[PDB]
């Protein structure tokens, strides 16, 4: 309890009055946020993880080429810093967290990694190598929320996977072993090829009983939307936060959720 | 009649891109161009008389035959369901173009 | 036969122009990107003369004519097929203002 004082006090003490203060415009909005991260530089491999969360969908847009000069568009430092074609997946294998394991799992490149539906899988696969990494660093309460990010994901992944993705070849095993209480009990999910079927694999975790409600919103979308909208909707939960704990990764998804919103506000 | 239909459909097409922006922010785009599930373009014309005029009839993907699709976005059935519903408006104000064309 | 705009809204014309195959008017021998605003569209016009002239390409789009060069396209009247012009709307208003085709329909 004494450490919290004994280090890393004050850095968190800005990250609570920059988070409380929080609430082209989304762009300008979104670009103040990566400031604010990056000036705040023990947290600083939550702060590496946190940031290699967005570098893995960075690293995965910048893997394609076929306009591939269009990703210096979306540098963000927040997710797509420059630190973070299989030539060139071999040298971008470091200084990343999830890239030395896509290395042997996506050995196949373009082959494992088709701009169609098998690019997603390959970012499934490091979204999974992360959420893994992330709740290797265990110690906090903040291992509940990764593993329920993780969940999110994996539940919308196997959900599109039974809605349209099983004729591309998402498969129940490949509910698993390619779509990143789930760490132990996703099995659940293999058979969930209907809406009322989702319902009912959902009726398992009584938590997350009653969030897929009719399913009209939030489940109808494919790849990894269907639970993590779920989340999106609990988040309320994360704006807790409570003190004295790792606040950094909850500060920097509320930032995202804000930019989010605001995007989605556009021309009202 | 129909060009109200370029309008309808874009708007819809514009409100599922919003809420597909929404959802997973920047599309893929580049290599597959995200952004549709369906919509695997490809043209077919078919030749009507009428008056002695051939008047040509045209089918496409989405609008006819040639069509395929495969996986999609997060929001890809609902930018097949406005983005790529489109096709079939403009495929028959492509048809009802020529055929004014051709009787002009 | 292909049909593609390649002039447009970007993310627009790629909702209805490669999902399942065909590359957009097969980008890997034709076709253009589909994001506008670069530049006028008298590289679009040269695109047509890629695309739309090639025999392969069918219909054409150009986003409410806002920079489509409308006296330049409006000569696409003769040979209509290869040359189907078209005015989408959104993030532009389709209008019967002078365009393409909408033009020499406005006669």
């Amino acid at each position: 309890a004494m450490t919290f004082n004994i280090h890393g006090g004050y850095l968190e003490a800005i990250v609570r009055g920059y988070r409380a203060g929080l609430l082209t415009i989304v762009e300008k909005c979104t670009l103040k946020l990566v400031d604010e991260y990056k000036h705040m530089l023990p947290l600083s491999t939550f702060l590496e993880y946190i940031t290699y969360g967005h570098m893995i969908d960075n690293v995965v847009l910048i893997v394609t080429g076929r306009d591939v000069q269009e990703l210096l568009e979306k540098c963000h430092p927040l997710g797509m810093f420059d630190s973070i074609m299989r030539e060139l997946y071999r040298l971008v294998l470091v200084d990343t967290p999830l890239a030395p394991y896509f290395s042997e799992c996506i050995t196949s490149e373009d082959l494992d990694d088709m701009n169609i539906e098998i690019m997603r899988n390959t970012l499934y696969k490091a979204y999974l190598e992360d959420f893994y990494k992330f709740c290797q660093k265990l110690g906090g309460a903040t291992a509940e929320i990764m593993s329920d990010l993780l969940a999110f994901e994996a539940d919308r992944r196997a959900v599109n996977i039974t809605i349209n993705s099983i004729g591309t070849e998402l498969t129940r095993d490949d509910r698993r072993k390619l779509y990143s209480l789930y760490p132990y009990g996703h099995e659940e999910l293999a058979v969930c090829e209907d809406i009322d079927q989702v319902r009912g694999v959902m009726e398992k975790y009584p938590p997350y009983q009653s969030i897929f409600s009719k399913l009209s919103y939030g489940e109808s979308q494919m790849l990894d939307k269907a639970f993590y909208e779920e989340e999106v909707k609990r988040l309320c939960l994360a704006f807790e936060q409570q003190f004295h704990y790792g606040v950094f990764f909850a500060y920097m998804r509320l930032r995202e959720q804000e930019i989010r919103n605001l995007m989605w506000i556009s021309e009202c | 009649t129909t060009k109200e239909s370029m309008g309808e459909v874009m708007k819809d097409s514009s409100f599922a891109l919003i809420e597909a922006k929404y959802v997973a922010g920047e599309n893929i785009k580049h290599i597959v161009l995200e952004n549709v599930q369906n919509a695997s373009i490809k043209v077919r014309s078919r030749q009507e008389n009428i008056a002695g005029v051939k008047i040509p009839k045209f089918e496409y993907f989405t609008d006819g035959e040639t069509k395929n699709d495969l996986t999609g976005l997060a929001r890809g059935g609902q930018q097949v369901q406005q983005c790529r519903a489109a096709y079939v408006k403009a495929i028959e104000l492509l048809v009802e173009l020529a055929s004014l064309q051709t009787s002009f | 036969s292909a049909l593609i705009a390649m002039i447009a809204d970007e993310d627009t014309v790629t909702g209805f122009l490669l999902a399942g195959v065909g590359n957009v008017d097969l980008r890997r021998k034709t076709n253009y990107l589909i994001v506008d605003s670069k530049t006028t569209v008298k590289a679009i016009e040269d695109a047509f003369k890629e695309f739309t002239t090639k025999e392969d390409i069918a219909i054409v789009l150009i986003s409410q004519y806002v920079a489509n060069m409308i006296r330049f396209l409006v000569d696409s009247y003769n040979k209509p097929i290869p040359a189907i012009l078209e005015i989408p709307s959104k993030d532009h208003p389709y209008d019967p203002a002078h365009d393409s085709v909408l033009s020499r329909v406005k006669n």
